[PDB]
RNA sequence: UCCUUGUUUUGCGCAAGGUGAGAUUUUGGGCAACAGCAGGUCUGUGAUGCUCCUCAAUGUUCUGGGCGACACGCGCACUACAA
RNA sequence: UUGGGACCGAGUAUUGCAAUUAUUGGUCGCGCAACGAGGAAUGUCUCGUAGGCGCAGCUCAUCAAACUGUGCCGAUUACGUCC
């Protein structure tokens, strides 16, 4: 497909649960409310 | 064969180094009051042992470890 | 009543049975359950594996080599048949034949590598009680798989054959030859 | 170079002898001065305890009758010899200076 | 925790058994110090030094087509199907 | 082999902006092509684990022998040492 927070279209696009945050990796680009505890 | 019971009277200790074999002492309960001056032979054993375990002996007059 | 105090496989009785050896009597125990099918936790501690009969232990270690193998319930289906076969062949309770075979196929002395100096050295090393049990079982039921592997026409029957010949001390059995040859090194060298 | 040992690994003091006779080893046949050489006294049994019982049974005039003799020997070893059977071992500084004299 | 009154010289504790759903880092995971590596990443970024591409641009194109996937039957890594 | 599939030809439908076995849950040929537990070497787990089995998510015109997660069937040996 294509991405909306980059225009790269490569370095892999997440479209799981209707979000993109893997053309800007979510570890760097957090505050989506996710956490790791386990 | 000879099948000669003996009770493991105690765990003599640890001998060998493979994690396989232990050296243990056997007491004869096989005797009915027949003369034995041996009288408790040390025997190398293969696999896990526990005190009061009977086991058959195919040999007698064993000193186990020796100098070799 | 009539299944409260009475205990059967489903026709095979545990009154008849006696422990054949006196070396083994705390690693050979009697069955009361009507199938050898397992459902408990069978190991957690160094001896907790000797609280249970040879039957159960054998039926679990009966075969492996999965590909879609049916494991326990399948094994039990073969147990039934093999008991009937052994019964009419010995003309005696099949259970008590198993009791015998496990003891008389077991190696009772061994010899091991334990030397040093760039060289090995062998000494007579007595086999422990639980080991006699375990080793015997494995060898007998290894024989089975090999016998049917591309060969015979027999499915349970090979088990019955082995258990018979083992109890007789006959060297047809896969277990017997091992006891023999090992002791020819372990009582010919100390 | 550096004086590692004051007595130089000897029981020979400076300014006395400067020469003490060589002595063979009971391992490798190596020679070293007597003072350098590592003395031990063995007191080696002629029977193990396990066998002592069995023989004392068959005895009447011996064992019970008289206490069993032992083979006595002095053993003078080389340095290398000693260390390899680990009857002498390396020690920290504070301990190296200690002696126990000729007593065991 | 209790108990075995065992092991524990007093201590720190250890083993077996017991109560019990569950016997010790309760159980399984997740986080994690200090010192670092000339490790990887400038094709993740609006995170960037400089200096290369800056218009017959190679940058760039909902542009067209092709490649990354090829096959002397060649070696290795990983996977799966069987006897 | 009626155990296994991998090659190979013919037909058709489905997906798509575009298919060039993309399609593939399909027909029906070839199977009498390999391979019979497989030298040396070498991997990793002690319990609901190993092993066996299936499903979903993931990627996204379309395809999962992959990856991630849940569930089912479920042992043998050891519970020791430091070589």
């Amino acid at each position: 497909r294509h991405c909306v927070i980059c225009s790269n279209q490569k370095a892999v696009i997440r479209k799981y649960e209707l979000n993109v945050c893997r053309q800007c990796f979510r570890e760097n680009a957090a505050n989506i409310g996710f956490s790791k505890l386990r | 064969d000879q099948a000669q019971v003996g009770l493991i009277i105690k765990v003599l200790g640890r001998t060998g180094s493979r994690g396989n074999v232990t050296q243990v002492r056997v007491r004869l309960m096989a005797e009915e009051g027949s003369p034995d001056a041996n009288r408790t032979i040390v025997r190398n054993v293969k696999g896990p042992c526990k005190e009061g375990d009977m086991l058959s002996l195919m040999e007698t007059e064993r000193e186990a470890r020796r100098l070799r | 009543m009539s299944a409260k105090a009475p205990k059967l496989f489903n026709k095979w009785s545990y009154e008849n049975l006696q422990t054949t050896e006196i070396a083994l009597s705390d690693h050979i125990s009697k069955t009361a359950t009507y199938v050898p099918h397992s459902a408990g936790r069978w190991q957690k501690k160094r001896f907790r594996k000797a609280r249970i009969p040879i039957v159960e232990r054998l039926t679990n270690g009966l075969m492996f080599k999965g590909r879609g193998n049916g494991k326990k319930l399948q094994a039990v289906r073969l147990v039934k048949h093999t008991l009937e076969i052994i019964h009419l062949l010995t003309d005696q309770n099949p259970l008590q034949v198993v009791i015998d075979a496990v003891s008389k196929g077991a190696p009772r002395e061994d010899s091991t590598r334990v030397g040093s100096g760039g060289v090995v050295r062998r000494q007579a090393v007595d086999v422990s009680p639980m080991r006699r049990v375990n080793e015997a079982i494995y060898l007998m039921c290894k024989g089975a798989r090999e016998a049917a592997f591309r060969n015979l026409k027999t499915l349970p029957e090979c088990l019955a054959d082995e258990i018979v010949n083992a109890s007789k001390g006959s060297s047809n059995s896969y277990a017997i030859k091992k006891k023999d040859e090992v002791e020819r090194v372990a009582k010919a060298n100390r | 170079m550096t004086t590692k040992r004051r007595n130089h690994g000897r029981a020979k003091p400076p300014c006395s002898r400067g020469r003490t006779r060589p002595v063979h080893c009971f391992n490798c046949g190596r020679l070293a001065p007597k003072d350098k050489a590592v003395g031990r006294f063995v007191v080696r049994r002629m029977l193990d305890q396990a066998s002592a019982r069995d023989v004392a049974e068959a005895s009447n005039v011996y064992g019970a009758g008289f206490p069993m003799p032992k083979l006595y020997m002095k053993q003078r070893f080389c340095i290398a010899c000693a260390i390899h059977s680990r009857t002498v071992r390396a020690r920290p500084t504070d301990m190296r200076k200690r002696r126990f004299t000729t007593k065991v």
